[PDB]
């Protein structure tokens, strides 16, 4: 029962909070509100302006102790210990992990922070507003402005300039056309800017010669009506995966044909006769039901009972630093951005306490780099660790402390600040036995699992001991599955090209963990695919840089309801099966794929005009990756450029569980507008939107492309007529047996 | 140690008994179904329970059938609102209202007329008891494990490690839409078990209303013996639902559907043979005897026989 954003009545009429300010210290008593829909967090501020947060943006939501405690006595004076701090809320926010502002409110009433911090988080990590359709990203448009009002309530002209700032002399004709206020000087009363006016604005700002087009294709030469049988055969021919079972996954039936027409088409002349036209078409299009992916993919619909190494992991290197290895800050926030952000693997550089304190602390190999104490970091962990996700962090150490004081310290530290979820003994099932497997992530769910060398840190280590790799004949001798390894880039490089048959059946049992080479000073990245083809779990890299590394790990993990584990491909884990990760061709028990991306269009990609394209890459085994695709750039349009383009195929995807098509949008001169991760098993097929992402993955609003996908079960070329003859048997048979009764009366005898 | 491993492929429509052959053979030759095992499929038994009877409730309306009883009426809206992909359980008011249902003549008649619709053959076998299964403290039998249902799509193998030899048995998706991806198993292949459905004659598939599925199961394996990848491959084939083809050929004449049959009408024997001969008779482009057999694949002790023939078959021949 994966629910919609609901937004409480306590968020709808509002609560006092005053909004204050480490920096400048400003007071503020305001009303925060939520609209309806749960896209906004707003509040009236300075005199009568009204600011809004974008709640797709809040990262997390902080009440009690974790609200940020103001430092400066002076605002503290205004404010005035336990029921003091009981009533702060801070709002994190930020389109990445390190670049991150805090808005701290605190409410007048009691107990009230903590339903809004609660709340404000259950909409901030909804999967519906985070996977909504396209109509409700416009939707959302539409409330933004009626939001954002001068101090007498209007909606400024000029702000419905600035959200389409592309051609404002076509947005001066859209608004005269429709009756609106056209000049910018000017405002609209949010009584006479309705809905249904703001969706005939978008229709005579933008021109769909792509939907007309797309409507003449599938029939309707009398193109402004549509039947309903003509939709319900376009939708279960054309919009249907065909890979789906049409018993698990039913056709269209007339009568849920019926209604998808009551619920787009505005027209009442179309709708009374069973009838669709362009408006409710193009409202369809971009409609809840015909999204690019299937809820399934999103939700955690993933079998979690399978051993720990059976999954690709969510993991960070080095997760305390911000920017540089050599010279940068180190933050205990990253510990909470990363776990916030699905990661299930965190690592700790801890060092060795100086004499005054003899507090263990962390940071980077005694570079140019800032330290936090450990004591922190745990207790940010103890946060965020399962705020986000039910299932097991893996506590990725790498212990520079030799003093058996700071030792014993330490391990309190981490036994009082987890208690119960630290796992301190094995379990009950899964002894450290060999022959056993590792327990699964419903079995550890909320648990917390030290990796940490051994010969009281060491006693805390049970699952995860990391071992010297000598090499995967000599792991195979022992068969101990709590043991592990971790591999830096080039040597597990090494591994692969040599050994990668070896290596899948290494992690197909046992955990490997992988780190980029020393040498990636600036917290450059490795393409992650590159070891999820050969099993590897942990692969770890540097959140601070949302290089395309990155932006394809974030992509991928946000399936399986964020939960941070992936279940890996059925002949990656199953002992009696085994193939070449460097297959060139498909193999015996696989299903492979075929897939056919085109770039048919995309609306409100950038703010000024600019010429725009768009790259489609795949990236699987080194036999599904190809990489190289590009549209054409468009002329300097960036409203609804329309590209006539060939369409890109990927005709044969060997192991299409593994292959993870990427779709990005670039400005002529290779600006980043917005990207999107689907994962090719899962996507569908026929026309959808595709509302683009940034590069930390958080949902924009405007920019999304049409496309159409083919993604179909592969057929070799001699084996064509063969697998027609097995999908419509009767059609071939019957041939045969006219034809030789139609030799009857010729054989005689 | 030094065990050879054979490649069987269980091919045919629908519906025909595939993975319940593959329980048996997980019973008899595999691991089997321990109590842990079980208490996996008591979910699956209550949603088929929903399913059979939200089939029944919607074939009242398509049918045009008086419920005999006021009162079922709504009961009948009670059932019908259900999403059985919810279901984990079977208890008030639906327990009651069910077992209200399935006593109605209307709701009687409704499944005397099953051919008309899609649904299930282990309805009658699970909604006679259903006391059985309201129970709140209910494990589901060895025969109920086999007698629910749970469609197959893609390519599943199963290896079975036998005294003498280890049988990779390749389960897969019978209807249309996944017969496309049947050729990914089709390499290096022993031997073909084909299933059919002796109960399916009168039957019209449900991925198309108005095609039968016999004659679409012996088009399907008249076309798939004489494949390039199957020159070298034994080719068993199953002839399953016995039971159920002595059960229906009462009061279902195959001669209304099949009219180049001249046997005797409510004979069983003569009926089920007559389907083996369309199977494998005159087929010019096929040259390999073919090792029939009569199965009831919810019969542990049938398939024990018929298999463990079987295997001394597949064996023999390599
Ligand atoms: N009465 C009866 N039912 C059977 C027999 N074989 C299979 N079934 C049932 O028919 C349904 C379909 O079986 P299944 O193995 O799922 O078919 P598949 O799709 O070909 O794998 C299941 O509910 C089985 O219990 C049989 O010999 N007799
Ligand atoms: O982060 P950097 O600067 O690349 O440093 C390495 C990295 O932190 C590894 O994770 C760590 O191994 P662990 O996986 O054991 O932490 C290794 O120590 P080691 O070689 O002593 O194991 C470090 O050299
Ligand atoms: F109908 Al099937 F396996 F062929 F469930
Ligand atoms: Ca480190
Ligand atoms: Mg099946």
């Amino acid at each position: 029962q994966l629910e919609p954003p609901t937004v409480v009545e306590t968020l709808r009429r509002g609560s006092k909070f005053i909004k204050w300010d480490e920096e400048t210290s400003s007071r503020n008593l305001v009303t925060l509100r939520v609209d309806p829909n749960g896209f906004f967090l707003y509040w009236t501020g300075p005199n009568m302006e009204v600011d809004t947060l974008d709640i797709s943006s809040i990262r997390d939501t902080r009440t009690g102790r974790y609200a940020r405690l103001p430092k400066d006595p002076k605002i503290r004076e205004v404010l005035g210990d336990a029921r003091l701090e009981e009533k702060l809320m801070t709002v994190v926010s930020g389109p990445d992990p390190v670049n991150t502002v805090f808005l701290n409110f605190m409410a007048v009433q009691d107990d009230t922070a903590k339903v809004w911090s609660e709340e404000l988080f259950k909409l901030a990590m909804n999967i519906l507003a985070q996977n909504a359709s396209r109509n409700t990203f416009l939707r959302k448009a539409y409330t933004k402005l009626k939001l954002q009002v001068n101090q007498d309530g209007r909606i400024p002209v000029k702000n419905i300039l600035k959200m389409f700032s592309a051609d404002k002399k076509r947005v001066e004709t859209a608004l005269e056309s429709c009756g609106l206020k056209f000049n910018r000087s000017e405002s609209i009363r949010p009584d006479e800017f309705s809905l249904e006016i703001f969706e005939r604005f978008l229709n005579k700002l933008c021109l769909r010669p792509d939907i007309d087009k797309i409507l003449l294709e599938i029939g309707a030469k009398g193109k402004p009506y549509l039947t309903l049988e003509q939709l319900m055969d376009f939708i279960n021919q054309k919009q249907r995966d065909p890979r789906l079972n049409e018993v698990l996954y039913p056709p269209l039936r007339p009568s849920q044909a019926r209604l998808l027409i009551e619920k787009y088409e505005p027209n009442q002349q179309f709708l009374e006769r069973d009838q669709m036209s362009m408006e409710g078409f193009s409202r369809y299009l971009g409609g809840e039901e015909n999204g690019i992916l299937p809820l399934e993919a999103l939700d955690l619909s993933t079998d979690m009972t399978q051993p720990l190494s059976a999954y690709f992991i969510n993991s960070s290197h080095n997760t305390y630093l911000t920017a540089g290895q050599l010279a940068g800050t180190s933050s205990v926030e990253m510990y909470r951005q990363a776990l916030l952000w699905g990661c299930r693997c965190v690592e700790l550089d801890v060092w060795k306490g100086r004499p005054p304190e003899e507090e263990p602390f962390i940071t980077h190999g005694f570079t140019m780099t800032t330290e936090v104490p450990l004591r922190d970091v745990l207790e940010a962990i103890a946060e965020t660790a399962f705020k986000t996700s039910p299932y097991p962090v893996i506590l990725s150490f790498e212990n520079h402390v030799d003093s058996a004081k700071q030792q014993a310290k330490m391990a309190e530290y981490c036994r009082s600040i987890f208690g119960d979820a630290l796992l301190i003994e094995p379990l009950d099932k899964y002894p450290l036995a060999p022959g056993v497997p590792l327990p699964s992530p419903q079995d550890l769910m909320g648990r917390i699992l030290v990796k940490n060398k051994k010969r009281e840190m060491s006693t805390l280590v049970n699952y995860i001991e990391p071992v010297k790799f000598k090499s995967f004949e000599a792991a195979r001798k022992r068969n101990k599955c709590f043991e592990m390894s971790s591999f830096v880039e080039t040597k597990a490089m090494e591994q692969l090209t040599k050994s990668p048959m070896e290596f899948v059946e290494y992690n197909k049992q046992q955990l490997s963990r992988i780190y980029p080479k020393g040498t990636r000073v600036d917290s450059s990245n490795y393409m992650p695919q590159l070891f999820w083809n050969v099993g590897c779990q942990l692969v770890a890299l540097n959140f601070q840089t949302l290089d395309v590394a990155m932006q394809l790990n974030a992509g991928v993990f946000e399936y399986n309801g964020r939960s941070g584990y992936l279940l890996k491909p059925e002949f990656m884990r199953r002992p009696d099966k085994s193939f070449d990760p460097f297959t060139e061709v498909i193999v015996d028990g696989i299903v492979a794929n075929a897939l056919r991306v085109k770039v048919i269009s995309g609306q409100f990609l950038s703010d000024r005009k600019v010429g725009i394209y768009v790259e489609v890459d795949m990236f699987g085994l080194p036999v599904d990756t190809r990489r190289k695709y590009r549209t054409r750039t468009s002329q300097g349009n960036s409203f609804n450029p329309v590209w006539d383009e060939e369409p890109f195929d990927f005709p044969k995807v060997v192991l299409p569980t593994l292959a993870s098509l990427r779709i990005a949008a670039f400005e002529e001169g290779g600006k980043f507008v917005g990207h999107r991760i689907l994962p090719v098993s899962a996507i569908r097929s026929g026309y959808h939107y595709v509302c683009l992402r940034n590069e930390a993955n958080q949902p924009l609003c405007l920019p999304a492309l049409l496309i159409y996908t083919e993604a179909s079960d592969y057929i070799p070329d001699d084996h064509q007529d063969y697998a027609e003859a097995l999908i419509n048997p009767i059609k071939h048979v019957s041939l045969m047996d006219q034809r030789a009764r139609q030799l009857a009366a010729l054989i005689g005898e | 140690d030094a065990r050879r491993e054979l490649k069987l492929l269980l091919l045919g429509t629908g519906e025909s008994g595939k993975s319940t052959f593959i329980k048996q053979m997980r019973i008899i030759h595999g691991s089997g179904y321990s109590d842990e095992d079980k208490r996996g499929f008591t979910k699956l038994v209550y949603q088929n329970i929903f399913t059979a009877m939200q089939a029944m409730i919607r074939a009242m309306d398509t049918l045009k059938i008086p419920y005999k009883y006021e009162h079922n009426k709504a009961h009948a809206q009670l059932v019908r609102e259900v999403d059985v992909e919810k279901v984990s359980a079977f208890e008030n008011p639906y327990v009651d209202a069910i077992k209200s249902l399935w006593n109605d003549p209307g709701i009687q008649e409704c499944y005397d007329r099953r051919r008309e619709y899609q649904l299930s053959d282990s309805t009658k076998y699970y909604l006679n008891d259903l006391d059985r299964v309201a129970d709140p403290s209910y494990l589901p039998t060895q025969q109920d494990v086999l007698r629910v249902r749970v469609p197959t799509t893609g390519i599943i193998e199963y290896p079975f490690d036998l005294q003498s030899v280890i049988f990779r048995m390749v389960d897969v998706g019978g209807q249309r839409s996944e017969r496309r991806k049947w050729i990914h198993c089709f390499e290096n292949v022993t031997s073909i078990m084909f299933l059919v459905a002796l109960s399916e004659y009168d039957q019209v598939l449900v991925e198309s209303d108005n095609e039968n599925r016999m004659e679409e199961s012996k088009a399907l394996f008249r076309t798939i013996i004489t494949y390039p990848w199957f020159q070298n491959s034994s080719v068993i084939l199953f002839l399953n639902k016995k039971d159920l083809l002595e059960e229906k050929i009462m009061y279902s004449h195959l001669v209304d559907y099949f009219p180049e049959y001249d046997g005797p009408q409510r004979d069983a024997q003569a009926a089920r043979e007559f389907i083996l001969k369309m199977f494998v008779d005159l087929n010019p482009d096929s040259d390999k005897i073919i090792y029939s057999h009569f199965t009831c694949a919810t019969d542990t002790e049938n398939i024990r026989f018929v298999f463990a023939a079987v295997k001394d078959t597949i064996l023999q021949l390599n």
